């Protein structure tokens, strides 16, 4: 649902709040799960965009 | 632009792993330190030694007619064992 | 071709940092655990007054005393006081 | 309860135990309470490293 | 002296022996000391090539 | 000497104090050798941590 740029804003604010190292473990670690979801989710969308250009730019039949 | 965006997320995914690995190893080292301290309780302060200088760690060795010498931080005190109450 | 070469060097660099971090962290724990064991490191003797003997001042020249070993407890009366 | 609580409670039992204030009879009883905290501290720490391992693994 | 290709395989040799794990601290850090310099050197060359292509493709 | 050798001695010193077969005459005599190993052993690990942080920096 969220745009690709809002994904980078979400990950940015997660990494910033975490790196200060001032949260409870059961909270900080539980949020670490979301971080890998956004990074894994965002990465996949760039797999689909990177491939579309190659098919569109190369002389595909 | 896309290859630039792939590099951004790759860079940030590493900071995320290096941040948590640091937090976790800090708590393991402090907890592991605290358990060894609790274990470091050895016998469970004074030392009781027989006249010959040979230690007694099982009360039944005593002969009830000997002048045991007990060494404390400041010095030692001596007395003759006379009665026993095993538990 | 250049973009994929940059990423290959990028991944290898992070793996080097990660592999050494854990290997350094493991050695800190074993050495840290060893010193705490050494830093921390008998018999217990109690007077009739309920005190655990800690100073010859407590003693009296002819008073009883009891001591507890890992088995039970015995007692005797001080015969010579030789603090040093 | 919280993991951070377990450590804080454990430390105060450790520091008070090293001071040597208590008698032996009671001194043991808190050492019995000490092992209750210790074995649940290890339990929570083990499950923490499992979750990070499964997520970050290539699988 | 070393081309870009043999810099990458040299790095691969170091990284694989290091995480094999059977290495004392004195040697591991010395290997890690050559490791980062090699990777830092290889990064610089690619930046040099990236600049050249940009100034070649552009009209200038 | 080597860091690994330093530990190899320290570990065998502590297990000897645990055994308890050593009266106070020599038990205290080995506590003074152990501590100097620990002080100097600790210095070399502290030095290593500074070499990793220098390299991992921007320069």
């Amino acid at each position: 649902p969220a745009s690709f740029e809002k994904a980078l804003s979400e990950l940015e604010q997660i990494v910033t709040r975490l790196e200060s190292g001032d949260l409870p473990l059961e909270e900080a670690l539980n949020e670490f799960e979301r971080g890998v979801q956004l990074a894994r989710q965002g990465q996949a969308k760039l797999q689909q965009a990177e491939q579309r250009v190659q098919i569109l730019l190369s002389d595909n039949e | 632009k896309i290859h630039r965006a792939q590099t951004r997320i790759q860079q940030l995914e590493y900071r995320l792993a290096e941040t948590l690995r640091a937090q976790l190893s800090a708590t393991r080292e402090r907890f592991g330190n605290a358990v060894t301290h609790l274990e470091a309780v050895s016998p469970l302060y004074s030392v009781t030694t027989a006249t010959d200088g040979n230690v007694l760690k099982k009360v039944k060795q005593v002969k009830a007619g000997e002048m045991l010498t007990t060494r404390l931080e400041d010095g030692w005190i001596e007395s003759e064992v006379k009665n026993i109450q095993p538990v």
